[PDB]
RNA sequence: UCCCCCGUGCCCAUAGCGGCGUGGAACCACCCGUUCCCAUUCCGAACACGGAAGUGAAACGCGCCAGCGCCGAUGGUACUGGGCGGGCGACCGCCUGGGAGAGUAGGUCGGUGCGGGGGA
RNA sequence: CGCCUCCUAAAAGGUAACGGAGGCGCCCAAAGGUCCCCUCAGGCGGGACGGAAAUCCGCCGGAGAGCGCAAGGGUAGAAGGGGGCCUGACUGCGAGGCCUGCAAGCCGAGCAGGGGCGAAAGCCGGGCCUAGUGAACCGGUGGUCCCGUGUGGAAGGGCCAU
RNA sequence: CUGACUGGGGCCUGUAGAGCACUGAUAGGGCUAGGGGGCCCACCAGCCUACCAAACCCUGUCAAACUCCGAAGGGUCCCAG
């Protein structure tokens, strides 16, 4: 982790909780990263987007 | 005057664990290394660390195969 | 398979003089073309207009195959070369195709070589192989004095199933391959 | 003088002088050599000593073989510095040399002349030394 | 010195006696198509089928087929039932995807 | 051959100026050239263009044997 | 249960390199094609499909050859667990039990299991 | 001055000195999962510009290349190179162990939920591996809706995540 | 009755010694890119080297952080005293 590699969390963007920890640069990732996780309220799986830490 | 060395890490306590014909339950830890110096056989597994581990319950056996490697089985009980 | 010329020469006068000349017990002893390989060793479009499409749609012309691209394996200070880069075209002729391009070759490409004085008779591999290089593209019948942004040759890989020397040299002029000395 | 063009360790640690040599004890080039009788670190310096004691000797003729090399550096600690404070400085090197190795052979040269030569340069060197002559013995190894 | 062909092989098959499954194998040459099923513990063949032995006849795929479905036949009788698909140096492709629908078909399971 | 990235091949005719054609296969069915392996100075026998002249000197003066003797 | 071939294992070079010879009926391969399935950062080379004229040239299999590679005693030695001595020391010996590595003699151009197809 | 690698270290583990040498305080959205395919460095010969070394062809070449970065171990019968589809760089747990004064640190099959790749067998709880780190306390933010000082709320706290 | 210690058996190990196959060091010789030098050229090549020498080979060696090898021992588990 540093300036450039930040440490971000993943928001269920169904029901809008933040599930995820990890990281990612933001030089060489500039987009918010979504991906594709398990929610455990929604219990199943769905697209998280990053939000800010 | 004055070293510019003084350093090392802590001892990593590496090597076998159970030895052929030892009795053990499966999770068993059989090896600790670095990379395959002993490569999994019968009813063993292998961790992300090259951990040689028994997958059953049962004795322990070594087996040396020439350039196909050394490995560690585990024969059930 | 199409008829083609070359190739008909090949079979109906080439392996005759050929078995004649060396007494190959085997009909698969004879030489045999296995493949021609063009490359454009270019690297000029390492940076800069590192379009070289406008070569690769040059190349497919002269073979009718599309060119791929090659890259450096490594990075290199002084050529100014970063690893990954597209420095080079290849395509790798085969069976009528192979026939079809030596065929204009030979016929055509070689003559309109500048000053042409015949090809370098001690060009061959030592293992039964030739190979060639070219200063323009302007040599083949393809490419017009029009369409053609810059001077870029190539190589030429010639790859025969002779074992020797000796025996690629008699297959290669037979097919008409016009040696200097 | 003698000492290794690159190294991959500036020090070595002391190590020991035990036994008779690993190798190195039969004459292999000349017709005569110089055999160690006791264990010592032989300096670069010693050897060159010798060295040019023999060819002073022979002035001009003959052949010297040197069969040690001092690759062994050795370390001393800066004048009147307490102990601690890490390993101290190379001073020079130096050929480990065990009871039994042939550290010098000459040809080219009379019987009389290597001797003599050899006793001399046995006279630069810290060690008790024996002059041997090349034998079958040799010549079966 | 190895070739494609025989890192290929090697590749393929590791990963399927590692999980310790009655391996099927396939052969295929130019004109025939073979399976046997191993035990890879005892070195031993269980049960076998070929197109040579069936002296089957027409076209390569149809051909494999038959072979699959022969070959679970006989395994079957066996008692044999569960098997691991070793396509060796093969793509899962054509013949030798035939011959394993073929087995399937017959009741093996995999 | 993957379909759509190559130029297609068509049976062609390359005509040179010496009047010799060529059938062949090629991206485009006609071509002109002007020289071929029919006509080239190096391939027909040893044809050599403008000079066949053979040096032609240096003794090749003799103009004349008129000094006294 | 015998020989040949095709699969697939085991021992893990005494099995390898090189040289030479040999095999196509069968099998295997190359091979003949590229319509179809599938495929090439280009290429039917590969992968793949449909074939069956040809050739064992390549590959593979099987023999023979010790130039290399590999293996390798018996002796003897180094070293040493335990027991004792000697030297001011660097170090040197004795007893008992163990005992190399190098090298020498020599060995090796594989052995074997299971299932197929063929032959007697 | 903590951490990693090698040696010292006396062939299990461990082992000191202001003993001999080097590294770390990052990184990667692929440099992760899976399926499929591919195999190096180097030497020699051949080839326009082209060179000791750019790309091409042939032969030899078991690993001396590669594996982000120190060193060691490991490794092509891939952990190395390329591509397709992807997010397991999961949630809830965890038999059994390694290590160990404590507290830590480490490996982990298997079961369930909902997934990814694969025809399948299967693999997948980040990364060839060992460094890339920091106990409490105090406080922030998201969620939860557990407590709420007579009662309903609210203030403020707890719990889960960071 | 499991103990220290001991008998047998299996597995684990990389020290002593040794070795040079790897990483490096290494004297001499051979062979042979590369320079230094000398004849002979600027016409671009040639010839000679008791010169410093890479790679390779031979002979002979060195190493805590080298290992193609490799003990005596040591460790651990099982049965027995
Ligand atoms: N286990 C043994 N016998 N060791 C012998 C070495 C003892 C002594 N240093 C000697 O040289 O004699
Ligand atoms: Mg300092
Ligand atoms: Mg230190
Ligand atoms: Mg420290
Ligand atoms: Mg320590
Ligand atoms: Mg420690
Ligand atoms: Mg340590
Ligand atoms: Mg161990
Ligand atoms: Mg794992
Ligand atoms: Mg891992
Ligand atoms: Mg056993
Ligand atoms: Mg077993
Ligand atoms: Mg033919
Ligand atoms: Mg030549
Ligand atoms: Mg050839
Ligand atoms: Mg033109
Ligand atoms: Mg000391
Ligand atoms: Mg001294
Ligand atoms: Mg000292
Ligand atoms: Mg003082
Ligand atoms: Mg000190
Ligand atoms: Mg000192
Ligand atoms: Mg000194
Ligand atoms: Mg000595
Ligand atoms: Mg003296
Ligand atoms: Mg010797
Ligand atoms: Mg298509
Ligand atoms: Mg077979
Ligand atoms: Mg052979
Ligand atoms: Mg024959
Ligand atoms: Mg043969
Ligand atoms: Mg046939
Ligand atoms: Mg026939
Ligand atoms: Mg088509
Ligand atoms: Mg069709
Ligand atoms: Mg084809
Ligand atoms: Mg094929
Ligand atoms: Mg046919
Ligand atoms: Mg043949
Ligand atoms: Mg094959
Ligand atoms: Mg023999
Ligand atoms: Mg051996
Ligand atoms: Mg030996
Ligand atoms: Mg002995
Ligand atoms: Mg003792
Ligand atoms: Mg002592
Ligand atoms: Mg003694
Ligand atoms: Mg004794
Ligand atoms: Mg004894
Ligand atoms: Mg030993
Ligand atoms: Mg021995
Ligand atoms: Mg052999
Ligand atoms: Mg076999
Ligand atoms: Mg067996
Ligand atoms: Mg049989
Ligand atoms: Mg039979
Ligand atoms: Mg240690
Ligand atoms: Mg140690
Ligand atoms: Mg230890
Ligand atoms: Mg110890
Ligand atoms: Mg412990
Ligand atoms: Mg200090
Ligand atoms: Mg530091
Ligand atoms: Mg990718
Ligand atoms: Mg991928
Ligand atoms: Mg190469
Ligand atoms: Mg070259
Ligand atoms: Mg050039
Ligand atoms: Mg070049
Ligand atoms: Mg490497
Ligand atoms: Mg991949
Ligand atoms: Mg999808
Ligand atoms: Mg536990
Ligand atoms: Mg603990
Ligand atoms: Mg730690
Ligand atoms: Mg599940
Ligand atoms: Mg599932
Ligand atoms: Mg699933
Ligand atoms: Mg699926
Ligand atoms: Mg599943
Ligand atoms: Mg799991
Ligand atoms: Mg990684
Ligand atoms: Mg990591
Ligand atoms: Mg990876
Ligand atoms: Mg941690
Ligand atoms: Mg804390
Ligand atoms: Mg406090
Ligand atoms: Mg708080
Ligand atoms: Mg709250
Ligand atoms: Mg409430
Ligand atoms: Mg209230
Ligand atoms: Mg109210
Ligand atoms: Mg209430
Ligand atoms: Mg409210
Ligand atoms: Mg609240
Ligand atoms: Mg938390
Ligand atoms: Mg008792
Ligand atoms: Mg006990
Ligand atoms: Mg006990
Ligand atoms: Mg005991
Ligand atoms: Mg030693
Ligand atoms: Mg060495
Ligand atoms: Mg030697
Ligand atoms: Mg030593
Ligand atoms: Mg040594
Ligand atoms: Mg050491
Ligand atoms: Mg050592
Ligand atoms: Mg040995
Ligand atoms: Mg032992
Ligand atoms: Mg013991
Ligand atoms: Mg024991
Ligand atoms: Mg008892
Ligand atoms: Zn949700
Ligand atoms: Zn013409």
């Amino acid at each position: 982790a540093s300036e450039v590699r930040i440490k971000l969390l993943l928001e269920c963007t169904e029901c809008k909780r933040r599930n995820y920890a990890t990281e990612k640069n933001k030089r060489n990732t500039p987009n918010k990263l979504e991906l594709r996780k398990y929610c455990p309220w929604c219990r199943k799986h769905t697209v998280h987007r990053e939000v800010k830490i | 005057g004055s070293t510019r060395n003084g350093r090392d890490s802590q001892a990593k306590r590496l090597g076998v664990k159970r030895y052929e014909g030892q009795v053990v339950r499966a999770g068993n830890i059989l090896v600790r290394q670095r990379g395959t110096r002993f490569k999994p056989g019968k009813n063993v597994g292998m961790g992300r660390d090259f951990t040689l581990f028994a997958l059953v319950d049962g004795v322990v056996e070594f087996q040396d195969r020439g350039r196909l490697g050394r490995y560690v089985h585990v024969r059930p009980l | 398979p199409l008829d083609v010329a070359l190739k008909r020469k090949y079979y109906e006068e080439v392996r005759p003089e050929l078995i004649r000349r060396f007494g190959y017990q085997n009909v698969w002893e004879v030489p045999r073309l296995e493949k021609v390989v063009i490359n454009q060793g270019l690297g000029e479009a390492k940076e800069d207009a590192r379009i070289l499409e406008k070569a690769a749609q040059e190349l497919a012309l002269i073979t009718g195959q599309k060119p791929a691209v090659t890259r450096a394996k490594k990075s290199i200070s002084n050529f100014k070369l970063r690893k990954g880069m597209p420095i080079g075209l290849r395509v790798t002729l085969r069976r009528d195709r192979m026939w079809i391009f030596l065929e204009k070759l030979l016929n055509v490409a070689l003559p309109r070589i500048r000053d042409f004085r015949g090809l370098n008779p001690n060009s061959f591999d030592g293992r039964g192989n030739y190979n060639l290089g070219l200063r323009e593209q302007l040599i083949f019948p393809e490419i017009t004095y029009d369409m053609v942004d810059a001077l870029r040759g190539m190589d030429i890989a010639v790859v025969t199933t002779a074992e020797t020397d000796e025996e690629a040299r008699a297959l290669l002029e037979l097919l008409g391959f016009p040696f200097r000395k | 003088m003698l000492m290794p063009r690159r190294m991959k360790y500036r020090k070595q640690q002391r190590g020991r002088l035990k036994g008779a040599t690993k190798g190195g004890d039969y004459v292999a080039f000349g017709d005569y050599g110089l055999v160690a009788l006791e264990p010592a670190w032989i300096t670069a310096q010693q050897i060159e000593a010798a060295r040019v004691a023999m060819v002073r000797h022979f002035r001009r003729g003959g052949k010297i073989f040197i069969r040690i090399f001092p690759d062994k550096p050795y370390t001393k600690k800066p004048l009147e510095v307490r102990m601690g404070k890490g390993k101290g400085n190379v001073e020079g090197y130096v050929a480990v040399v065990k009871p039994g190795r042939v550290m010098f052979e000459v040809a080219g040269v009379t019987e009389e002349q290597a001797m003599e030569a050899l006793r001399i340069a046995g006279h630069k060197l810290p060690i008790k030394t024996k002059i041997v002559r090349r034998d079958a013995y040799d010549e079966a190894q | 010195r190895l070739t494609a062909y025989e890192r290929r092989k090697f590749r393929v098959r590791n990963r399927i006696k590692r999980t310790g499954r009655l391996r099927l194998s396939v052969f295929r040459s130019l004109k025939h198509i073979y399976a046997q099923i191993i035990d890879d513990e005892k070195g031993v063949t269980l049960v076998s089928a070929s197109s040579l032995a069936l002296k089957l006849k027409g076209n390569k795929t149809e051909v494999a087929r038959q072979v699959g479905r022969a070959l679970a036949e006989k395994a079957l009788a066996l008692g044999i039932k569960q098997v691991a698909f070793d396509r060796g140096p093969y793509k899962y492709h054509g013949r030798v995807k035939a011959l394993a629908e073929g087995a399937r078909e017959g009741g093996l399971e995999f | 051959m993957k379909e759509g990235i190559h130029p297609k091949l068509v049976p062609a005719r390359i005509i040179c100026g010496c009047g010799n054609v060529i059938e062949t296969y090629s991206t485009k069915p006609e071509i002109y050239v002007e020289v071929c392996s029919k006509c080239h100075p190096f391939y027909t026998g040893q044809q050599r263009f403008v000079d066949t002249e053979g040096r032609v000197e240096r003794f090749q003066r003799r103009y004349g044997d008129s000094y006294r003797k």
